[PDB]
């Protein structure tokens, strides 16, 4: 749990504010490294964020805006790289958080930051707008967090308030505090070392920081650093992880190296997670570089030798880069396709038009080919007419390493569904399940939905959906034969685990051995077809496999047949 | 004169320890004109008193057959005691005695292996699972089957025979009929299982599966 | 006494023409004593004359075994003729006559199936290469092995065993030792063949083929 | 027997005599259709050519050049249908034919046509030079024999001659006589009936024979006709055989016909003949028409619903087609070729110059890979370095739809070969093979040629080898392992069919089942590797099958392995 993902919600309104409080339990629960976006948002007055409480790091920005909750226990950051930058500027936002309309007693809004061990900001700035109730916010001093470089990086701060603060604490430094409180004294950690040092523990020439550390240091080597500005290498902090090859001196002969590493964020380390691919030039990555291609062992990336195999492309990626949702325009260009690298969106607009046509229940049925989706899917439309999503009935992965808002893998909401068509799938890679507001659907609970996830940070975030009271009720329920009581839908072709046998898509209890009336043979728990040219037997097994040399007769070829 | 007839336990009860196992001495062509039999029983020379014994049970050739049955403790006959049947009747000039034991010989574990039916079996009415036990000693050996943990009972067990080297081996054959619930069971695939008990086994047990392909 | 024992030809003997089948009856425990034995062989109730004698052969216990062998011909044995040994001895208070002859019954044709050995077998010393004979009767039955032509004489095959439908059946074992000149054959692919030779079969004679994979 | 090819071979000197009769005879004993070319070319007095006797057809043209001989026994020739014409003009081409140089008696060259029969040539002339002997060629008005249309085709006639010629027969009429005897009265069956009739048997109306008919006929029918003008439909003459399909007439949905034929010459027939080819359009031919793909089914051409599948083109086809041999300017072009549509021929200019470079030994590996040979195989010059011609090792089928000078599939002349390679070679499908003037040669007799061929008129054309009593003593034989003592060769590589077992190219007696360095299974008497993580098995099999899954012991996984 060390590392957890951030998001990719800026600013909008999350759909359903139970799941949006559970979300980010479930992510950032014992999570000290945020390889992403801090996004704490919408958060109301009698809010608990007791998991934020281990956050050390955050890779990307963060983003505090209209919450009603009256702080955020950030009391362990120490440093924002800030690699994303909210509105491309800033690596902290604070926006609004403040009471708009109505008794009990108190206010609501944010009160103090609280970011005491917050000593480093690499790349971005700061913005502090509104914020009625907020002290402090001017007392900072942010060009001792910003780093030497980037400097220049904006700083924007409203001091607007509708009430007023005491003086800091006595034991602070005059106008250096982040609470009225005593521990809430600013550290300093820049423009007061000695000569030019970027970091330091104090004013002397001995307390300066190593070259390599960030935000702070408790001695002069690399490994009494806070932070490492670049790479963690187990425990040392360096520029670069050491290659995975050294190359020949006379010659240009590529030799492994044992001492490589891979990048992983800013961690050396000896493989790369789940989920995420290995390169050969030592880096972990969500998508290969360019000119490579995806392939196991295992997944990595490999350069293409002959012409990199042509594959599909999804949402997000190349000319669908930039495309909000499935539509007219592209539902062709899934023709086919057994895995899509990219994202799958279905939007009210993917049903209607923008002079584009308006997309028909009959041209979904493209993607039941598809097995894989490497991204996400996502689903806010679909048509009345479909009663469940069998059009994905194939779809065995999700791996999501893209998410939507970058936190949901699996999104269903607002959909005239009745029940979950996706029987074949088994994996959710990565990024949680959100289903709210399905008026009609049931067959939820039945899903064993952990099964399908792969790490502690995942889960299932369901409300509003039918209430299994009312789908008992009316006599839904898995079909006899789905073994563990496990199942997608009503039929028998929606069994999870079947219990008997399985002929084709149906779960069935009697294979066709023995007098069928097109004779079978089992394999694996699979009903298959004898040769047709095998002769039918009366009270004894018809053929030992599909070819026509495994019949017990023949129809009319020493082992073959030839009616 | 009478003919007297001494029988083991049953393998299998000799090494189940909740089956009880015993000696069973039988007595046949009693006279009609004297059917008083009287049996004392010893171990490794000593009574025991302890055997029962079964009524008169009139024959077709119009003799009684009586059976006397000692039931008997799974240490002692697995440790070799020999277990002496001495019936007496008034047709016997001198009475008879009659002693049965284990086995007396070196150990051996069985190997057991499943074979399925040749091919051309299926044409027939009914095909054979078959079960080798093979390099075992001694002969006392108790081998059943079952599919899907259920006892079937259409098997037929040829008896132990002496190898080349020493040891004994059999088969067995589980007929499974054409049109048999037993043949659905095997069509579809289902584990059968060749059962197997012997002294040498660890454990006194070990079972073969075998299915279709 | 003495005692008598009376075995028939060999079923081998009984089918192939230019085979000289013959009855033969043995006499065990002929005292040291009263040597004197005498024989009297009867077809169908009437004597023959023609069978010869071989000679005393003395054993273990210090009696004599003496052996009769009447040479038969393949018609009257096939056709069921009783064939009688009146054995007479001075310590007999009265002479022993034992009949002999084919086993009277619905004739049935076997059928041959080869199964070759488990994967299992193979980690121990020797594979077991299995000829089932199925559904025949009588028991009289002779069941060989050869590869490449040339007989093999590993095998050992069980006693016949009644079926639950009346018909016999048996297995066949050929033993091929690890490092055999018999397991290259095996390994190498080469054709290992099951003879039989029974009465009901169409030319007393069927053999089912063998090979690995 | 009753169909022939003819040959190609027009006015070049045959390279061996003895082989050239032979040739002549095995090809064209029995026939009775040429489909090709009646080509008698410098044949010796002392010669006997009565195979020939029963031609009645020749769908090609005619040449008779260069011959000591003294007649050609064509009295049964009733059409030359001329499809192919000699120097692109004449049907019948009689050329030279006499002494040139130094007794005995009697004088050298063709005496008298003796065309008795010969009364249609639909396409082509007449070509009749210098042959002093040849007496009656300007007695025949030509243009009776002629046909209707293609009548102003040449007529040249020399009438040279070094003797005398008798009048003709007394019962002849005037000036009409293929000889001096009776028998050789001109028969005239046009310009002699009544009106427009192009043949007949008479001048009456009732003698015009039917319009289907050629040369002439017995009666008024078209089964009267005694050679059909288009094809031949089961005793009847049409103008073109029954379609294999009829078109609906309200859609144009094609059925088939139960009466439909395919054309082969100038005969339908029920199916083709083999090694011919069939095609969608009904017809039996050599190479499939453009557009089209050769598959089985039996041979067939199909058209290409997608791209044709890119195949190789060897010598005689598309930009090749006018190329003489194999040269290091085409040899790349075969790289990695499994079946070449085309023929192979490799003269001296393949291994010299042509201001090209000349061909190097070791190019020549490029055919390894070739298994079939479409049309033909020859080879006049090849390197003294190499010994024999194991390049084409894998080579399996010369089908010979195309043949040098229209005979010999395989020619193989002037080589300091040693023996012959082509241990994979079972099917010459069609003309002869001539191996010859191969000095140091041996293993030709090691061959059982008449497993090869596939038809009567093939055989082996063999002389000027080297004899096979000089490469017996030696010590030159099969391998031990030789089954019936076959081979092409020398080593164990070269048998034919292998005794044992196989391990890859050599024929062994021991596979390494049971203790092999690289342990071995048996498969159809072919040795092959047992998976590396199955454990060495000492005295008992290691494998049943390449797999790791049918180990007997693994390396270190249900089945599998996994050292
Ligand atoms: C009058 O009626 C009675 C009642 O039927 C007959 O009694 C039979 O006598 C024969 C004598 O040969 C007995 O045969 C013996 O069978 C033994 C095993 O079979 C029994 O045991 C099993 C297991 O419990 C039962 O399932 C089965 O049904 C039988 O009850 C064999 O082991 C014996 O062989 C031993 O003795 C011979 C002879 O010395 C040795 O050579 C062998 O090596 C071996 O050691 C024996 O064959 C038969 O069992 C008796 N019947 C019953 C029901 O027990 C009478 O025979 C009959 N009339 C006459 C004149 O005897
Ligand atoms: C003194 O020494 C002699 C010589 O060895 C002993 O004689 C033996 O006596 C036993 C008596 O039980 C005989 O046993 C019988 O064996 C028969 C078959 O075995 C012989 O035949 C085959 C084929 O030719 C030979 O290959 C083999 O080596 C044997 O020679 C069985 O068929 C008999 O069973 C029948 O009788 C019993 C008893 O009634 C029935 O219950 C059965 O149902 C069956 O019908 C029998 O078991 C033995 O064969 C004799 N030896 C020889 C060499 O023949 C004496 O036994 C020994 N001392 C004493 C006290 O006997
Ligand atoms: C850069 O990476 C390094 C490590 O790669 C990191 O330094 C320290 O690493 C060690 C382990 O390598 C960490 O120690 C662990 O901390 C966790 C708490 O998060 C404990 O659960 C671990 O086990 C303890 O508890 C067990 C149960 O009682 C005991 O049996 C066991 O002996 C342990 O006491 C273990 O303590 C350590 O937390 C980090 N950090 C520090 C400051 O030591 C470094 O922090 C990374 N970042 C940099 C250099 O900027
Ligand atoms: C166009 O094609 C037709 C045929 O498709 C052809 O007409 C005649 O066809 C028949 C058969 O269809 C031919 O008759 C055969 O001729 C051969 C000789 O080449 C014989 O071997 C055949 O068998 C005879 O001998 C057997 C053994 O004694 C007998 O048992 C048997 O009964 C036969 O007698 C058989 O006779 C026939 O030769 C041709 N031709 C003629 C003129 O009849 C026709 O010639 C073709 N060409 C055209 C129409 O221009
Ligand atoms: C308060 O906010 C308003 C608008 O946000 C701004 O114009 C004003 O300057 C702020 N007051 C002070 C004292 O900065
Ligand atoms: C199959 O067996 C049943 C047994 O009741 C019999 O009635 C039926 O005719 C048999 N069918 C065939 C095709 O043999
Ligand atoms: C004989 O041939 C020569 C040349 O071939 C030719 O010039 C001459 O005209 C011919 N003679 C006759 C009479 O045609
Ligand atoms: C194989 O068997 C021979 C038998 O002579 C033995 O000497 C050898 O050590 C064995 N090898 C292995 C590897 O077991």
């Amino acid at each position: 749990t060390q590392v957890c993902t951030g998001t990719d919600m800026k600013l909008r309104l999350p759909a359903s504010p139970e799941t949006h409080l559970d979300m980010l339990r479930h992510l950032y629960q014992g999570c000290q490294v945020v390889q992403g976006n801090l996004e704490l948002t919408y958060l109301p007055t009698n809010a608990s964020l007791s998991f934020l409480q281990d956050i050390q790091e955050v890779q990307g920005y963060v983003l505090i805006a209209h919450n009603q909750v009256r702080q955020v226990p950030l009391q362990r950051l120490r440093i924002v790289r800030g690699t994303q930058l909210f509105e491309d500027n800033y690596a902290l936002a604070v926006l609004d958080n403040g009471d708009p309309l109505n008794t009990g007693a108190s206010p609501g809004g944010l009160r103090e930051l609280q970011l005491r061990s917050l000593t480093e900001i690499l790349k971005g700035g700061v913005l502090i707008q509104r914020n009625p109730q907020l002290c402090y916010q001017d007392t900072i001093l942010w060009k001792d967090i910003f780093h030497k470089n980037n400097q220049l990086a904006l700083t924007l701060i409203d001091t607007n308030r509708s009430r007023a603060c005491h003086p800091c604490s006595p034991m602070c430094k005059g106008s250096r505090c982040w609470g009225e409180s005593s521990e809430d004294c600013q550290s300093l950690t820049r423009t007061v070392c000695a000569g030019g040092c970027a970091r330091c523990k104090g004013p002397l020439p001995t307390d300066c920081c190593h070259e390599q550390c960030a935000a702070g240091c408790t001695g002069p080597k690399h490994s009494d650093c806070l932070a490492c500005l670049h790479f963690n290498h187990s425990g040392i902090c360096e520029l670069h992880c050491p290659a995975l090859v050294t190359y020949n001196t006379d010659t240009f002969e590529s030799m492994p190296n044992p001492e490589g590493r891979y990048t992983f964020g800013a961690s050396c380390v000896t493989a790369c997670p789940y989920n995420y691919l290995s390169t050969d030039v030592g880096s972990c990555t969500l998508v290969c570089p360019l000119h490579n291609q995806e392939v196991t062992a295992t997944q990595r990336c490999e350069k293409c030798s002959k012409p990199c195999a042509r594959v599909c492309y999804g949402l997000g990626m190349e000319h669908l880069r930039e495309v909000r949702a499935v539509t007219s325009a592209n539902i062709q260009e899934f023709a086919g396709c057994k895995k899509i690298f990219g994202s799958l969106a279905f939007l009210p607009e993917s049903f209607d038009g923008d002079p584009t046509a308006p997309l028909q229940p009959e041209q979904l049925q493209v993607f039941e080919t598809l097995e894989e989706i490497t991204g996400y899917l996502y689903i806010s439309a679909w048509p009345d007419s479909l009663p469940d999503l069998s059009v994905f009935q194939n779809l065995q992965v999700i791996r999501g390493r893209i998410l939507h808002n970058g936190a949901y893998s699996l999104t269903l909401q607002g959909l005239g569904i009745s029940w979950l068509g996706l029987r074949s799938l088994r994996e959710l890679g990565s990024g949680l399940a959100l289903i709210h507001h399905n008026t009609h659907l049931c067959f939820v609970h039945t899903v064993p939905w952990d099964q399908l996830f792969r790490n502690p940070h995942q889960a299932l975030l369901h409300t509003a959906n039918r209430p299994e009271d009312e789908c008992v009720g009316e006599g839904l329920a898995c079909h006899q034969l789905c073994a563990r009581g496990h199942c997608w839908g009503p039929g028998p072709t929606q069994c999870v685990n079947c219990s008997q046998f399985l002929r084709g898509q149906e779960c069935v209890e009697e294979c066709r051995v023995l007098q069928g009336l097109p004779r079978e043979y089992v394999n694996a728990r699979h009903c298959l077809p004898c040769h047709p040219e095998c002769q039918p037997q009366n009270g004894s097994v018809t053929c030992f496999g599909p070819e026509a040399d495994q019949c017990v007769a023949c129809a009319h070829d020493p082992p073959f047949c030839v009616a | 004169g009478p003919s007297v007839f001494l029988f083991p336990p049953k393998p299998k009860d000799t090494l189940m320890i909740s089956r009880t196992p015993e000696v069973t001495c039988v007595v046949v062509d009693v006279s009609h004109e004297d059917p008083e039999v009287k049996f004392n029983w010893y171990v490794d020379g000593v009574e025991v008193h302890n055997a029962k014994t079964k009524p008169r049970e009139e024959q077709y050739n119009s003799t009684y057959r009586v059976v006397s049955v000692l039931t008997v403790l799974h240490q002692d006959w697995l440790n070799g005691k020999e277990y002496k049947c001495k019936v007496s009747n008034k047709a016997l000039p001198a009475p008879i005695e009659k002693t049965i034991s284990k086995a007396k010989g070196q150990p051996r574990e069985p190997q057991v292996y499943t074979l399925p039916p040749s091919r051309d079996e299926y044409l027939s009415d009914s095909v054979s699972l078959t079960c080798l036990v093979k390099g075992f000693y001694p002969s006392d050996i108790a081998v059943e089957w079952e599919s899907n943990g259920q006892p079937e009972n259409n098997y037929k067990t040829t008896p132990p025979v002496l190898d080349s080297d020493g040891s004994f081996f059999l088969y067995s054959k589980l007929t499974v009929p054409r049109h048999s619930e037993t043949m659905r069971r095997w069509a579809h695939g289902n584990v059968f299982s060749c059962s197997v008990m012997h002294e040498a086994l660890h454990n006194h047990y070990t079972q073969k599966s075998l299915s279709l392909s």
